[PDB]
């Protein structure tokens, strides 16, 4: 995908997470599970919706189609009349075709882009109070609870809590 | 001691849909939109409860003229559309020719009713034989006749005189006029019909200023004549009249047709016929039920109708890529 | 203690322009550029100082052929578009049709400039009598008249001599040739008017081969009028010569148009009239002076004009997403 | 936005700088101010203005509606006409509407990855010498002054000047 | 001590190869493919294999009626496509107009063969004049002649009988059928060639019923001539007959064309001529052998050709914008 | 370009690498040279062909031009044969030259993002096993044989491997 997210970094999707189509997987002491974004799935289904419904809409004023009749010795106007209709058929199914490859292409990387996105809104939260495993996940230098891990997913997290008992963790770490 | 852990990832399942993109073909997705309809039930039915008239094997012109093998249409209610056959066996059974008849089917393109009535009753020709005008080929029920709706004169007792008759359109809607020429074989057949060596046929109305003269040749055979009729239409308007002179080879009208009803209307051709069914979407080859923005089903189309495209597949990825 | 900091951030201001994408609608916007331009001064003006042609309540007929009631166009200069009414008043005063007038006007599409000559004085008719075809339905001040470039001519002495006159362009230009025919009521007319029973019209050029029949009908009375006048054109090249003959019913030619001026014109149908003043983009329902490259004011424009859409609304992104 | 800068994890807009799209907001013991970038802030302004003239360009040789007249007897080629008219004018109303819908969302994102180029830039040059505090800006572990800012905000950072400053800062921090 | 180094990079080379996009023109790429064909070899050339009908100075009437000067012609092979040049030179000889002529150029062009047949045979009217029909306006070889493939039929004896004659189409094909009337410049010329004052030519077939009449006029001499010529054409079906009847004024058949090839053709306007060579795209400026999909060479082309486009410039970029 | 990376954070092209878009240079104790990445070049490579087909194959059904003639009288109809051919022309001329427009940007940002995943594979492999220069390049913080580079470049490098002697590295650089 352009941003590397989807298919790249994080090498497979959940088939766990049946309620949305961006969230988390939490593990701590409380136990593990799976949490759907809401706020950027929202938004991605609100982009979508616009998508599909203005692709609709631009196509709402498309050529329509006329039968007409000519005799045996108007065989030029005739012949007029259907590379005219065919010609138009031939314009609006391309761009109804093109509309829609290109438009899927761009579907795939806004959903690849969100991914990341919201992989980049962990990390700037976190910061060096965890460390990056380099496949989606992050290892907590401190114990974060379910309020720790809500925190996380709503974009509360506080740095600044926990900021001493990372660093003992991490000195602890990098001393052997 | 294993650190907690929190991981960002996507949803999977297991779809199959495909869609296609610029770069790459049958990309598997979560989620897609199919936007192309591609289905029809292949019948004819209504159009939002209005029936279409269904011409069977009979052609526009054998409707109007009135050609006894289609006595069926001698009076038809409102349609939504009209459907015709590609090459109506019952068409001109006298051979000939009607004037300007693709801008007249053009007319019915915008019409929905029509109200026969009669304007010179086939009776009130007291100079002339108006019950003569019959031919073979124009049988009904094994018997000679001809169109109903116009009258075929011919001379009595061996003189033809000068028809002069007047119609003054009193209806308060415009009237569908037909007429004709009948053009003879040789001087024979014109003196044993018409006597009137020579002969013309003047129509006139507010607008019109016609002159029809008889010609004759010698022509093949169709469906047994050799003869020709050449038939004439005209839109009289209200409170205008339309004014015929002729001695001989005169067609005159008997019936003409109120257009009670104007809209939008079509001709489709096509060689199915009445499907006992509604719908607020037709075709030639069948009605259209669907919600889908677009069809390729055919491009000409009545109703309210998904947008015609010549594809055979358009999908709209909404989901992502699915992996397997 | 704090340390020193760099950001990286972007401009906001307290714009409210809103664009539209694929995926959103209304988002704000630091800087924006319309560019559809949709205000006209609702005003027919020159075209880049070039007068228009307005025919106010006479058509490109009435014009070309003299219409008493038209005498404010007897000889108008260059123009640079036509403006016509829907139905102008002042058509055919006497009733009757202009053969070809739809080519005919489709000629005046390319022409900015005529100079009417004078080609048959209408004291040259020495067995016809000139100064006699006038009708009470082509008025002028009260007083009978006809058009005023064609010379309806008349028995002298109940007899009609066969005309036969010819006229050679020796004018550089081309030259629109006008003339017609006359079709009376009945046959107590034609001998009334024009002696001869059966009368004809041949007109000859280096292209031409015309032989016109005057048809009787009785038709419906017209601006007071059942008789019919059936107009006529060609295109007289340079160093040709036209020719006529005819034994009555001839509508003979008297102003001919020089085409002294070809270009781009073209015929706009608006009920306005002149605004006085001036421009480089004309629509019928009024003047563009705008450096957008769009406007929807409507499709039919003459001059240096923006390209026409249907849309509401154009408006490009320049600037980033505004917040709040 | 497709590069979750703007609007993302920079958070809004600086309505304090007037002079440009993109810049820096510094603040050291000289004080604190606002620089618009004008290099990045000039190749926006090329790409768009190209982007403007392309699109008016791209329209130029457009459908032009011509007057054409037909009798009561023309009436097929009447309605071909019109038809072939009105064709035209839809086919060119979706190319415009379209190619300027596209056209805003590519220039959106065009301004939103530009915003992370260039904090790619300073990131890339301060390396470990500062600290992502993930909004946007970064904390300097050594005193950095108007030529140091200027250094960054120009491209001619110099990292080993300043590593050793930098080095005492951190092990200062993680040791506590 | 220095560590060790993995660097990630991209292709650079000495390409100078340009692509333009919507933000910015001459970006220098790596890779790049050109989709535009811009040459071609400027002759005429057959088409896979089929060499073209090349008119060179006669026009298509002048090839169907037998232009004296165009015997290049009188039979002549398949054809791929035709050429014929703007204004040829060698047309109608003797002035005067083809009917439906435009229609009849359009049934040729899905026409790729004809076998000229006899219909009427010179020697078979015994009744009439038929080796008198010539004219200095169609020389041959310093001597007066006339179009080969129809007979210019004058009166015998100063007597016109009436002709009655009929073909059959016995042939499996259909069969373009022409023939033509004289329009004289006055009585006297009517009646030194053909005696019978009023005369007339009746034509008719399955669907046909034609009656024409020599108009007399005064017109501009064309050619040395100032009598007219008018031409007429139909197509004969199989097991179908024409008749014909004229006292006069009748340009008979005497050969007739065959279709004995239906298929894909085009009428090209070209003044080149051939130029012998081989290929499977042709237009009126030269051939084109091309792999890539766009051509911007002329619209009208015939074959396997790429698509037209009115650009001066397509490429793709395939690689990466390559640094300096 | 739109991800920063060709023309970006990595400054020009490589003239050395021949056999591919994108690749590495490396150098170790073993010597130095350019191995250029096939997987990514590959996908590169289907990716612009099944566009260049896809802009052909879309082309496929375009308006062809037909000789029609008319005489002297019938000028309105040959005006609209006129107006009708030429108005397909330009349709289809605009479709060629926006969607080659178009495409060659996606193409010239596709490349780039190539280029950067391709970066953020090398890097997220690593992470605090080697030192992020800021210019395309990684310095390990422990020896990378041949053996080792194979293994960064094909995807299989194993951090656990490697972490003492690269902590080892880091803790005497950070204490001076
Ligand atoms: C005639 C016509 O076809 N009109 C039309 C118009 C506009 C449309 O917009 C859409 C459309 C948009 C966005 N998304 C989905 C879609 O495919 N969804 C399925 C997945 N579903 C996810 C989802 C994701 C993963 C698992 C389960 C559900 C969801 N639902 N609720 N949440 C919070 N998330 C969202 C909707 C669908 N279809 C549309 C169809
Ligand atoms: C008929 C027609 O409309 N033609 C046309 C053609 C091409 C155009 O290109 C543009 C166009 C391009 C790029 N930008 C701006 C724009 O909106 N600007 C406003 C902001 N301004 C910023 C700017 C940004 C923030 C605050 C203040 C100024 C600027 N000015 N100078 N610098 C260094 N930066 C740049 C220009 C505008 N308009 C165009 C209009
Ligand atoms: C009628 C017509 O034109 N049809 C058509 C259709 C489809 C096409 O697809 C392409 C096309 C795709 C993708 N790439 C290149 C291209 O320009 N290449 C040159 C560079 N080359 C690189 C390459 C890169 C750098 C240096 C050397 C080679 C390569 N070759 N092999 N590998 C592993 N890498 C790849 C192919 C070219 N041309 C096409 C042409
Ligand atoms: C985001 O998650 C945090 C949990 O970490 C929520 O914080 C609690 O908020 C309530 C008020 O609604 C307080 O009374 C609690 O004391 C908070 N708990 C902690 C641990 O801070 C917060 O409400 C969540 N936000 C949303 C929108 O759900
Ligand atoms: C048809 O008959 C009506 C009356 O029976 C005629 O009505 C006149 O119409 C003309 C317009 O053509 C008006 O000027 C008159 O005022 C009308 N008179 C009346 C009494 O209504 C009508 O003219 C007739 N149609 C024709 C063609 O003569
Ligand atoms: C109009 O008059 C001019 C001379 O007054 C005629 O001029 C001749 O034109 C013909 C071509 O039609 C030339 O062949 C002659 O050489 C010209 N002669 C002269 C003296 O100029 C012209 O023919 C006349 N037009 C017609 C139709 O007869
Ligand atoms: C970028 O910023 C630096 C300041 O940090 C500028 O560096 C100075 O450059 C001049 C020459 O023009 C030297 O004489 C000074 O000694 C430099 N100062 C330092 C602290 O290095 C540099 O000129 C700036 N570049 C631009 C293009 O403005
Ligand atoms: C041409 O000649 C053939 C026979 O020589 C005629 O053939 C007849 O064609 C008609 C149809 O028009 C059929 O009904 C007959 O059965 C055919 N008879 C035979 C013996 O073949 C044909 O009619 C002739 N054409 C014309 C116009 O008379
Ligand atoms: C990727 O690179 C590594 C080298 O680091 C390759 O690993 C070797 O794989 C073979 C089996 O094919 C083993 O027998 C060797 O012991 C491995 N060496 C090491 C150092 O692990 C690996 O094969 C490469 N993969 C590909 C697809 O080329
Ligand atoms: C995509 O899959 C379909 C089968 O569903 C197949 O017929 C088609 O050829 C495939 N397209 C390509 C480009 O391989
Ligand atoms: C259209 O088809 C659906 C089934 O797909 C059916 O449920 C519905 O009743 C149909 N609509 C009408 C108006 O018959
Ligand atoms: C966008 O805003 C306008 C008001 O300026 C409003 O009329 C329109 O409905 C809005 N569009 C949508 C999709 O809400
Ligand atoms: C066009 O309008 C502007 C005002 O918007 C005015 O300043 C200018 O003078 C006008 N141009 C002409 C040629 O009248
Ligand atoms: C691009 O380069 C060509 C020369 O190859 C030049 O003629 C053209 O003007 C340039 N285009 C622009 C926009 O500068
Ligand atoms: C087409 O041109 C190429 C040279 O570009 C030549 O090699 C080839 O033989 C030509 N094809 C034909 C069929 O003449």
């Amino acid at each position: 995908g352009l941003f590397g997210a989807i298919a790249g970094f994080i090498e497979g999707g959940w088939q766990g997470m049946v309620d949305g189509w961006y969230g988390y997987h939490h593990s701590n002491e409380q136990g593990s599970g799976y949490a759907a974004d809401k706020e950027s799935t929202q938004k991605a289904i609100d982009g979508v919706t616009n998508k599909v419904n203005s692709i609709i809409d631009k196509m709402n004023t498309q050529f329509e189609a006329v039968g007409r009749e000519f005799n045996n010795l108007e065989r030029r106007i005739e012949n007029l009349n259907k590379k005219m209709e065919d010609g138009f058929l031939d314009v609006w199914t391309y761009n109804a075709e093109l509309l829609v490859l290109m438009e899927n292409e761009r579907t795939l990387d806004f959903h690849d882009s969100n991914v990341k996105n919201l992989y980049d809104k962990v990390r700037l939260q976190l910061r060096d109070n965890a460390k990056e495993l380099g496949n989606g996940c992050f290892e907590f230098y401190h114990k974060c609870d379910n309020e720790c891990m809500e925190s996380v997913r709503n974009g509360t997290y506080d740095y600044p809590q926990y900021s001493e008992e990372a660093r003992l963790k991490r000195e602890e770490i990098s001393s052997g | 001691d294993p650190g907690d852990q929190i991981c960002i990832g996507y949803h999977a399942n297991n779809s199959t849909e495909q869609v296609d993109t610029i770069m790459e073909k049958n990309v598997t997705v979560t989620h897609a939109q199919d936007i192309l309809e591609k289905k029809h039930n292949g019948k004819l039915c209504d159009l939002d409860g209005v029936k279409p008239l269904i011409l069977r094997d009979c052609s526009v012109a054998g409707w109007l003229l009135g050609n006894p093998m289609c006595d069926e249409f001698i009076n038809v209610p409102e349609w939504s559309y009209i459907v015709e056959k590609a090459n109506p066996v019952n068409d001109l059974c006298y051979p000939g020719d009607f004037n300007d008849y693709e801008e007249l089917k053009h007319l019915l393109s915008r019409i929905n009713h029509f109200e026969k009535i009669q304007i010179i009753p086939k009776s009130s020709w007291s100079s002339h034989e108006a019950s003569l005008g019959v031919s073979s080929a124009c049988p009904y029920q094994g018997k000679s006749s001809f169109f109903r709706n116009v009258v075929w004169l011919i001379k009595k007792n061996s003189t033809y005189p000068t028809i002069k008759r007047s119609y003054n359109n009193t209806n308060q809607e415009d009237l569908l006029v037909l007429w004709g020429i009948h053009h003879p074989n040789d001087a024979a057949e014109q003196t044993k019909l018409y006597q009137n060596p020579t002969t013309y046929i003047s129509v006139g109305t507010s607008t019109l200023n016609q002159r029809l003269v008889p010609r004759i040749a010698t022509r093949s055979k169709v469906n047994g004549q050799s003869g020709r009729m050449e038939f004439f239409w005209t839109i009289l308007k209200p409170n205008d009249a339309i004014n015929f002179e002729s001695n001989g080879n005169f067609i005159a009208p008997e019936y003409a047709y109120k257009i009670v009803k104007k809209g939008d209307s079509t001709i489709m051709k096509s060689e199915l016929e009445y499907g006992n069914c509604n719908t607020k979407c037709q075709t030639p080859m069948g009605a259209i039920n669907s919600s889908m923005p677009f069809h390729n089903i055919h491009p000409l189309t009545i109703g309210e109708c998904p947008k015609y495209v010549k594809s055979n597949r358009l999908v709209l990825a909404t989901g992502l890529r699915n992996s397997p």
